[PDB]
């Protein structure tokens, strides 16, 4: 029996009924990742912002973990959306095979049906990190994270402006309004520094919606460690969302 | 190697294979 | 080597995409007959209207004519529309092996990919088929067919009258509105009776279009053997498209 | 035998194994 990776049918079903909005939106510049820890890693890539979502090891079972990375696009030649395919209600299992160096060998299962398909590897995909520390660490409750989206929702910039004592953070608009979280008892400040970013409104927002996903706490950092970076994630038991953003000039 | 990131992205990635 | 069924794709992707509306708008009621002619049958039921549509022995090529005759539902648990699938652009294989009596084994490829399915076989699946003469039989010209869709398009039944001689045909609607065509370089009576038959509206139209996309003649019979049936049928070079549908009281 | 046809269509139908 070749290296398996399986899908823990229970939990993975709940975690991508929460992620259907995200699954369903996906197009070609997404990667699958598998990997013996266990874990699922997809990674979406944009110009000026890269998605993250790693499922935890509570939604896999790993037989011999001698079984080789893989990395595939998620648009799969007939199959269109791969994750999508993995949501159907139907699902009973799924499985990926280590049997080449080349390819990923995908079972899957339904009712009176199976399926296997066998996808070609991408070599040497980057997938982005979150840094040790950084310059700025908050931790914002959920509501917090929902009073954000309630404000900007239904082009343009948004500024990130932090400071130092009393710590607090501030979204500014190109409008002139701004709306301000001091220290209290629905966002923790870690790390703080008087800094000022702008990233795109969009991609904010977007990674906003993503995290709100979990229903559950968001954590925000402002990297300098290299180029500035905006990261925006938040986990549950299930998986974990990750966003980086770069600044706009 | 697939989906190339811009370079402001790259040294904060690894490869897939030194993953978890 | 299992008995093997090919589709010969040059061919067989000409044919799909003339028939993309139909395909696309498949829903549960619909099978798919493998047989070893070669042919490939899709036949859509629904309670006063049944539709056909054989692909010929030139989109398809057999190695062994052992290969049992193989039936499944169109609607595939994971895949959903199974023909939808076959339309796809990248398509470079497709193939169906006859390895059980109880299942067909599909193999489909795409430039980096390939992939399998084992899907449950329907035993006794009824086909319904045209009748070797009829009470009547005439010839439309695919002009005479648009003229039709034209004139019922943008409930309700539409009463079909066909007049002995001279002969003639007749399209009443309810609100008492007629199209008729006589006999001329337009229509060809092979076979004619005087009788009036009704059938739905919307099924006589979906009939007419479904017919339309081979912009080749039509041939519309009446049979009367046993209960009263409306025949229209269409073919080309790589399928023919049959309804038949009942008599609405 | 998954979709079974209305009575009227029976007569007019044959098995798809006897079918070419």
């Amino acid at each position: 029996e070749p290296p398996t990776l399986a899908l823990r049918l229970k939990p993975y079903k709940t975690a991508i009924q929460q992620l259907r909005s995200v699954i369903r939106a996906l197009k070609e510049n997404t990667t699958v990742t598998f990997l013996p820890t266990p874990s699922l890693i997809l990674q979406t890539v944009r110009s000026h912002c890269v998605s993250k979502i790693t499922f935890n090891s509570s939604c896999l079972y790993i037989t011999d973990k001698s079984f080789q990375p893989k990395t595939i696009n998620n648009s799969t030649p007939l199959l269109g959306n791969f994750m999508y395919l993995t949501s159907s209600k139907d699902l009973t299992k799924f499985y990926v095979q280590d049997i080449s160096d080349l390819s990923a060998k995908i079972s899957m299962c339904a009712p009176d049906f199976n399926m296997e398909f066998s996808s070609a590897c991408v070599h040497g995909q980057d997938i982005v990190r979150e840094s040790e520390n950084s310059a700025v660490h908050v931790d914002l409750d959920f509501g917090v994270v929902a009073d954000l989206l309630k404000w900007i929702g239904p082009t343009g910039t948004v500024q990130i402006l932090v400071h130092a004592g009393p710590p607090a953070i501030k979204f500014i608009l190109t409008n002139g309004s701004e709306l301000e979280f001091t220290s209290n008892n629905r966002v923790s400040f870690h790390g703080v520094k008087n800094m000022r970013i702008n990233v795109q409104l969009k991609n904010f927002y977007q990674t906003l919606l993503n995290c709100a996903v979990t229903k559950l706490p968001c954590t925000l950092r402002i990297v300098t460690e290299h180029d500035t970076l905006l990261y925006v994630a938040s986990r549950n038991g299930l998986f974990a969302v990750e966003n980086f953003l770069t600044e706009e000039p | 190697r697939r989906l190339h990131l811009e370079p402001a992205f790259l040294p904060y990635s690894v490869k897939a294979h030194e993953c978890c």
